[PDB]
């Protein structure tokens, strides 16, 4: 097949209207351009990360993120002296870069 | 709301039922009786018009986000 | 408005579109099975110019009233022929068939724009003959034909020379030339005649075609077939008078055969006409029987030659002219035992 | 009392008669508004409706004006 | 008063129900600001017959 | 023109009203004549129920008919509510305070 | 709503894979999605709102005495100019209100990435309806109009009409430029994604036939096809595109 770009023009085709050389080639041309135009009716219908998305669970996951995290800005009971800070290193990041830096002068 | 409705309407249904009650104020206790009794039907033709004013706005790709086309 | 109510709302709301998508099911299986049901949704149209709705989910692009397509439109040479719209020029267009050496009469007449490029002639010829209640088998008694005269007709159409193309004179000048008509319509018969200045632009035919069918109370071919007579005779003298190179600002009109058609100078004393000359000058309306009726079926150009509008009716009901076959005015079907 | 006085909506489409013709004939006839056209006259259906909606009957006996009603 | 509007906004959408505001459209001024959609929709419901 | 087409498609809509009885009534060339008839015809208006066809019959399923509507059923339209009445004897004295 | 319901029952339809729509036998209902995506795109870029507009709506609802009507106004007390106007408005470039500042160029997984950080956010206006705005309501007129004009474009007679119809390639040549250069009109983040992935898929099928019109849209084609990918931080600009 591969029919043509002849065979594509307006005048060898029908149009709304109110011989056997296009009638063969038209035979080719929508035997060819309905095999290769026509959309896939199996799985991956996802197509990417973005289509699957979900509006419900991600609705449901940020109405418990907010809820937990205001009750834990208004409920606890912490002063604000008495808060905590927290460690800028982990215990294993203070001992890597005790590592490099003694192996910094080679 | 529903206790200040209907002590309204008990209201202006003796501003009319008395006679010694002037009829520039008799009558117009009438239309206020009438425009009381007639709000459940305005809420059922208020409420449909919005309805199909809703329905106008149904577009298939609000309400389904994930409609896969082809 | 606790928990415990707001979840059972839940629940009595969830059982309820259960059972509405149980009808929903319920009525497509219905029509998959070929019997009307109705859904949720009402039936959505009826047999009127769209079709039938409540069927099994087909496409169906177009369904035409009678048997023809719609009429797409352009839209892009609609605005470039709309914005470049200098002058009209109506072509007045005869046509004439025969049962010798054509099969159908056609006899209708009908004016027609020359500027006019958005028609396609063979579309138009196309939709009259289908309005003529002809059938399918319409191209051995071809459309081509009919399209061909038509498209002679229009070439012929030399156009308001330069009374209206170089020069006009407000007023015009004194030619003044002899109408005659004869229509008929139904079982009357109009003979008229008058004068007409062929001279003058802003002579409106149409303006006094209606008028003339105002006063005589005409049904309304009158008021097409008035006016198209004049445009037809007008133009069959301004023909013959730029084939014979008139020149048409200085008159000097030179000729012998023209010169005699036209009408001499009204002076002081001519301004009221002779008794025994005014009878001819009025609109007789006669009416004629079967015998004549069916003696007038039968029976450079040449302006003594003026041909009379006999048209073959339409079929239509509601219009005087036309014969009244085809769907009538009650509304019956007729299904008897 | 805060009583609702709803025969001041007198604008110059409608009038005070107009106004009591509408709500005698939609308290004679209930919701068939070609019978209640009929009953106030000079005025379409489509007028009515409207004005029936438009009519601010218990915006007198609910909270606020147009601070916030809150949650 | 964005994390009120966007938490009963979120429990409207997630319950499952629809619809206009109930505070909002029992008002008079609602249908005087929106009077050019009920003049096409009264006659769209009216000229249809099912008003 | 347009009057015209309009009033004389409806003194009989059975009857397809032809291009060619409107130009033979009305004063006016063919191409425009034509072309409004085209354009009124396009938008139903004339010529839309020249073979008009009849609905059988609807074996009609419940909740798909006409005063097939119960108070129990949901409003997920219709803004209106109901409220339940909170008899509570507080909010009884409440009530009666305010 | 007779908008509304035309253009639901065409995406069902559309997306149906069972039910064909060819335009062969009607060609019209094309120009008639093009004209409108048309005139959407034309006031989303001037903020008119439509459809419930407080004009009328109607136009002008109602020789040798022109002369004598001219002088009927002075002894009772005692000729008009043509018009002009267009069928489609102006593309949308040469609008006084667009002019380009910056080409947005954002990539493949960033807009996967502020897609995802949009929804995941808690005060997110994604779900705000479509009666309650008419921005949005606009907004999911044109997403089910690309919508659908991707569903039309998987057929043989379907794809060679869509190559000409001058109102399709004006569209396209319209939407471009404003999910391009002013994309600041639409209202959520995955509508100018979704744009962008059904104009290509809808360029995909129609490029074998297509004559480009103007030189803009020929470097908008190329912005846009550049647009999915990612780049780097000369050399080759582009790392490789790793196709999981």
């Amino acid at each position: 097949n591969i029919p043509s770009l002849t065979s594509f023009a307006e005048e060898n085709n029908y149009q709304y209207g109110y011989t056997y050389a296009q009638q063969q080639l038209n035979k080719q041309r929508q035997d060819f351009e309905r095999v290769r135009l026509r959309p896939e009716q199996l799985s991956n219908i996802i197509h990417d990360e973005s289509d699957t998305i979900s509006f419900r669970s991600n609705l449901l996951k940020n109405f418990i993120s907010s809820n937990d995290a205001f009750n834990m800005l208004s409920l606890t009971t912490v002063p604000c002296d008495r808060i905590e800070k927290s460690r800028l290193f982990s215990e294993k990041t203070i001992r890597y870069l005790m590592q490099k830096q003694h192996e910094m002068k080679t | 709301i529903a206790l200040n409705l209907d002590t309204t309407v008990n209201d202006c249904l003796d501003k009319l039922l008395n006679d010694e009650c002037t009829e520039s104020t008799r009558e117009n206790a009438l239309y206020d009786y009438y425009a009381l009794q007639l709000l459940p039907l305005q809420k059922a033709v208020r409420g449909h018009v919005l309805q199909f004013e809703w329905h106008q706005n149904s577009l298939l790709t609000n309400t389904h986000p994930n409609f896969l086309s082809k | 408005f606790s928990n415990k109510e707001y979840i059972s709302r839940l629940w009595h709301t969830l059982k309820y579109y259960q059972d509405l998508k149980n009808t929903r099911m319920k009525s497509i299986t219905s029509t998959s099975q070929k019997i009307p049901s109705a859904s949720i949704w009402g039936n959505g149209y009826s047999g009127y110019g769209n079709g039938i709705t409540n069927t099994t989910t087909r496409v169906i692009p177009q369904v035409e009233v009678g048997n023809r397509k719609h009429y797409l439109e352009d839209k892009l040479k609609v605005y470039k022929q709309a914005m470049n719209e200098t002058s009209e020029q109506l072509v007045p267009i005869r046509l004439e068939f025969d049962q010798d050496r054509d099969r159908f009469f056609l006899r209708d007449t009908l004016l027609w724009n020359k500027n006019d490029k958005l028609i396609k002639i063979e579309d138009f010829v196309d939709d009259m003959l289908r309005d003529y209640r002809f059938e399918d088998a319409t191209r051995e008694q071809h459309i081509d034909t009919i399209c061909q005269s038509i498209q002679e007709q229009i070439q012929e159409f030399q156009g308001n020379p330069y009374i209206e193309l170089n020069q006009d004179r407000l007023g015009g000048d004194d030619l003044r030339i002899r109408i005659k008509l004869d229509i008929v319509v139904g079982q009357n018969q109009l003979i008229d005649q008058f004068e007409w200045d062929i001279s003058n632009s802003d002579n409106c035919p149409e303006e006094f075609a209606e008028s003339m069918c105002q006063e005589l109370e005409l049904p309304g071919e009158f008021v097409t077939a008035i006016a198209h007579s004049i445009r037809e005779q007008v133009h069959m003298y301004h023909k013959s008078l730029a084939l014979l190179g008139y020149n048409f600002d200085g008159s000097a009109i030179e000729d012998d055969d023209i010169r005699s058609r036209m009408l001499p100078t009204i002076t002081l004393d001519d301004v009221y006409r002779p008794a025994a000359e005014s009878k001819i000058f009025t609109p007789n309306l006669l009416q004629i029987s079967a015998a004549e009726l069916e003696r007038l079926d039968k029976d450079l150009p040449d302006i003594a030659d003026i041909p009379r509008t006999f048209r073959t009716p339409v079929p239509s009901t509601l219009m005087p002219g036309g014969v009244d076959v085809g769907p009538s005015v009650e509304s019956y079907e007729l299904r008897n035992t | 009392l805060k009583k609702v006085k709803i025969l001041e909506q007198i604008d110059e489409n409608w009038s005070k008669e107009d106004l009591q013709k509408l709500l005698k004939g939609i308290q004679e006839f209930g919701a068939d508004w070609y019978k209640v056209a009929k009953n106030v006259g000079n005025k379409s259906p489509e007028q009515c409706i409207l004005r029936f909606l438009q009519l601010p009957i218990e915006d007198k006996f609910l909270y606020g004006d147009g601070n916030g009603l809150g949650p | 008063n964005e994390c009120i509007a966007s938490t009963s906004n979120a429990l409207k959408v997630l319950s499952g129900d629809e619809g206009y505001n109930e505070d909002m459209v029992r008002r008079a001024n609602f249908y005087k600001e929106n009077e050019a959609m009920l003049r096409e929709n009264i006659e769209v419901i009216l000229s249809n017959g099912r008003m | 023109y347009r009057n015209f087409m309009v009033n004389s498609y409806r003194l009989n809509p059975n009857e397809y009203f032809s291009v060619t009885t409107a130009r033979r009534n009305v004063s006016g060339d063919a191409a425009a004549l034509f072309r409004l008839h085209k354009f009124l015809t396009k938008w139903g208006l004339i010529n839309y129920q020249v073979d008009s066809k009849l609905l059988p019959k609807n074996i009609e399923p419940p909740l798909t008919s006409q005063y097939s509507t119960r108070h129990d059923a949901p409003r997920g339209l219709f803004p209106f509510e109901s409220y339940k009445p909170s008899v509570q004897l507080p909010d009884m004295a409440k009530l009666k305070k305010m | 709503g007779e908008i509304n319901t035309a253009l639901n029952t065409l995406l069902v339809t559309s997306a149906d894979s069972n039910l064909k729509i060819s335009l062969v036998k009607y060609p019209e209902l094309l120009d008639s999605l093009a004209i409108l995506g048309m005139n959407l795109l034309s006031n989303l870029s001037q903020n008119v709102v439509p459809y419930h507009r407080n004009t009328s709506d109607y136009y002008y609802e109602d020789q040798h005495d022109k002369m004598v009507d001219k002088i009927f106004e002075k002894v009772n007390n005692n000729s008009p100019a043509v018009k002009q106007w267009d069928l489609l408005p102006e593309p949308i470039r040469f609008l006084p209100n667009q002019f380009p500042l910056k080409i947005h160029r954002t990539p493949y997984l960033t807009s996967l990435k502020k897609i995802k950080d949009e929804i995941d956010d808690p005060f997110t206006k994604i779900n705000t309806r479509g009666a309650e705005d008419p921005k949005v309501l606009i907004n999911d007129q044109l997403s089910t109009i690309s919508m659908i004009l991707r569903n039309i474009s998987f057929s043989d007679n379907n794809s060679r009409i869509m190559s000409r119809n001058f109102y399709l390639k004006r569209f396209i040549s319209d939407l471009l430029w404003l999910v391009l250069i002013h994309p600041e009109n639409f209202t959520c983040n995955r509508k100018i994604l979704n744009f962008k992935k059904d104009l290509v898929i809808v360029l995909s099928n129609i490029s074998h036939l297509l004559e480009i019109a103007s030189s803009i849209d020929c470097l908008l084609i190329l912005i846009l096809v550049i647009s999915f990918g990612q780049p780097k931080l000369e050399s080759l600009t582009f790392n490789e595109f790793q196709l999981q």
